[PDB]
């Protein structure tokens, strides 16, 4: 079975650069070129370039020439991709590409360039308002980096819920809302908490959410 | 650079309709084209090279057709996996250049937004920020516009939103817009409201509330 | 053998022209005194055609004193060739009796150690094969010179899209190429043969499609067993 694996996320400030590797494995390195490309979050592709892995010659997008690097290491199978002079607009999942053959592509790696620090989130809880069927929900703000995870109850609540992906503000920090519906009879009966979880910051808050008084 | 203009820019079918993805190449780029399917957060997957070439594993229901500068994706008979995103690519020339990319949404019955508004809740006021949420709940299509009005007074520049893929049961949409303000700001006015317009209501929609209740 | 000219007589004394119905019908080198290796893919639609071996050859109709046509006693094809694909495709015809070595019949040496060309590297081709883009033939033996083009280049998508194995090698084809014809001709590379012309079902002369030669170093065991 031939995979190409990607090393794992990354963050970093904007100056600083970033080395993403790209582990092939299942077919002759040498035979292939290997080409990479970048999406910006919600955003279209783009060719960054290839590199010939025998003769370590590359061909480069001239909007990445001045100061990407592509290198190889034959013996361990291994592309790698330099990226320096970061700036925010490098945000973006980065990929690698066998250029022939079957197109073999891989899982992709993110790279994340802003100001901020790893933050914590603020969970703040949305008061159902109160007929037949309401809304209430939690607000997750000012975070940084991604990801947020949320479940509700434990993950026992499952329908009706819709967990929106998160927006960037102009702090730089990560904003998430995550709502659910269930019936007005229900509301003083059931309870409603939803857990959210932030790895990065190693933060665990269970919210919560009952209507004011 | 070649220019890869791919038509259109989003595409509405039932299951087992005929449809068709364009691309136009702003020269000569002989046979050097290739299809590309991708999913919310995955890897794109290749369909096609050679403008015509299958890969391994590629249902038949793909096709490609195409030489000099105008190129087609062929779904002949649309499955429920086959909605997703499409990016037409150029190889003939460096650098090499993707078209913007074209979404296949599901097409349905029209259903009106269920509108929510959440006043900022007491512990977040607690600090110097305060957030207004506003819901639009499984609606459809995703055309939206959501209108911020406080006090009746059209705000402008101070509120993102955040729209959810299309959900897999009922094929409806829900977006957030969320209003943030300062502490400041929030206690100088009373009135708060979003005004919902949307092809499914008659008449534009406003939900509300009074900072106190 | 486009982008060429007319070799001298002679002067490749491994050069051989393998016939059907006694017509040219691919190239075809001696590596040994009764052994002629050629592309097996030139047998595939001969059916129960003719197949003789002319050696000694510069034109294939005027009258030379060295040419001799020999009769095939015996064509064995790579076991794992077939007509889908172009991986091991290579031939050896055992001839009638062993062939009259002179200074115009001569065995060519080929390589034994499997490595790489170096890219851009030169290397020395022949044939009877197409000649100009109308896809006439020629009389009297051509040759080129050809730089070899590396395998990773040679797989990208718009070349041969990866059907370049190990056992492959590539040269380019701009204006100079080998065509129709010169399948199983010798591909010599430092005086030694290093691939054997395959092509077949390739136009030539495209800068966008290179020549793809068999590198008989890959194939050493199989050549020795039949030839033992």
């Amino acid at each position: 079975e031939v995979q190409l694996v990607q090393s794992g996320a990354e963050v970093k400030k904007p100056g600083a650069s970033v080395k993403v590797s790209c582990k092939a494995s299942g077919y002759t390195f040498t035979s292939y070129y290997m080409y990479w490309v970048r999406q910006a979050p919600g955003q279209g592709l783009e060719w960054i370039g290839e590199i010939n892995p025998t003769s370590g010659g590359t061909n480069f997008n001239e909007k990445f020439k001045s100061r990407a690097t592509l290198t190889v290491d034959t013996s361990t199978s291994t592309a790698y991709l330099e990226l320096s002079s970061l700036r925010s607009e490098d945000t973006a999942v980065y990929y690698c590409a066998r250029e022939g053959g079957f197109a073999y592509w891989g899982q992709g790696t993110l790279v994340t360039v802003s100001s901020a620090s790893t933050k914590g989130p603020s969970v703040f809880p949305l008061a159902p308002s109160s007929g037949g069927t309401a809304a209430l929900g939690c607000l997750v703000k000012d975070y940084f980096p991604e990801p947020v995870t949320v479940s509700w109850n434990s993950g026992a609540l499952t329908s009706g819920v819709h967990t929106f992906p998160a927006v960037l503000q102009s702090s730089g920090l990560y904003s998430l809302s995550s709502v659910v519906t269930v019936p007005s009879s229900s509301l003083g009966t059931q309870t409603y908490i939803c857990n959210v979880n932030h790895k990065p910051s190693n933060t665990k808050v269970d919210k919560k959410v009952e209507p004011k008084s | 650079d070649i220019q890869m203009t791919q038509s259109p820019s989003s595409l509405s079918a039932s299951v087992g309709d005929r449809v068709t993805i364009t691309c136009k190449a702003s020269q000569n780029v002989d046979t050097d084209v290739a299809w590309f399917q991708q999913k919310p957060g995955k890897a794109p997957k290749g369909l096609i090279r050679s403008a015509s070439s299958r890969y391994s594993g590629v249902p038949s229901r793909f096709s490609g057709s195409g030489s000099g500068t105008d190129f087609t994706l062929t779904i002949s008979s649309l499955q429920p996996e086959d909605f997703a995103t499409y990016y037409c690519q150029q190889y003939n020339n460096y650098p090499l250049t993707f078209g913007q990319g074209t979404k296949v949404e599901i097409k349905r019955t029209v259903a009106a937004p269920s509108v929510f508004i959440f006043p900022p809740s007491d512990e977040q006021l607690k600090s110097g920020t305060a957030s207004v949420v506003c819901l639009l709940n499984n609606f459809y299509p995703r055309e939206a516009k959501v209108q911020w009005k406080v006090d009746n007074a059209l705000q402008s520049g101070n509120s993102q939103e955040s729209v959810t893929e299309q959900d897999s049961k009922d094929s409806t949409y829900s977006l957030s817009s969320t209003l943030t303000l300062s502490k400041a700001d929030y206690e100088k006015h009373k009135v708060y409201a979003c005004e919902v317009t949307h092809q499914g209501l008659s008449s534009p929609v406003t939900k509300s509330f009074n900072r106190g209740e | 053998i486009l982008g060429g000219r007319e070799a001298e007589a002679h002067a490749r004394p491994y050069m051989a022209s393998v016939q059907l119905n006694g017509a040219h019908l691919c190239g075809g080198v001696l590596v040994a005194e009764q052994w002629v290796l050629s592309a097996a893919h030139c047998l595939e639609d001969a059916a129960d055609g003719k197949v003789q071996v002319l050696l000694g050859a510069h034109s294939l109709s005027q009258p030379e004193p060295s040419k001799r046509l020999y009769d095939v006693l015996r064509a064995v094809p790579h076991p794992d060739s077939q007509p889908d694909t172009i991986d091991h495709d290579l031939l050896l015809l055992q001839l009638s009796e062993k062939a009259t070595l002179g200074p115009a019949v001569r065995p060519l040496p080929w390589q034994r150690v499997d490595r790489d060309v170096a890219p851009g590297t030169l290397c020395d081709v022949a044939g009877w094969g197409i000649v100009n883009h109308a896809g006439r033939r020629p009389d009297s033996l051509q040759h080129v010179l050809l730089p070899v083009l590396d395998r990773a280049t040679c797989n990208r998508r718009t070349h041969h899209d990866g059907a370049i194995t190990e056992r492959l090698m590539c040269a380019e084809s701009n204006r100079r190429d080998s065509c129709k014809g010169d399948s199983g001709g010798p591909l010599v590379c430092g005086g030694v043969l290093e691939g054997v012309v395959t092509s077949g079902s390739r136009v030539c002369g495209n800068r966008k499609k290179p020549g793809i030669y068999t590198r008989v170093a890959s194939y050493a065991a199989w050549i020795d067993s039949v030839l033992a």
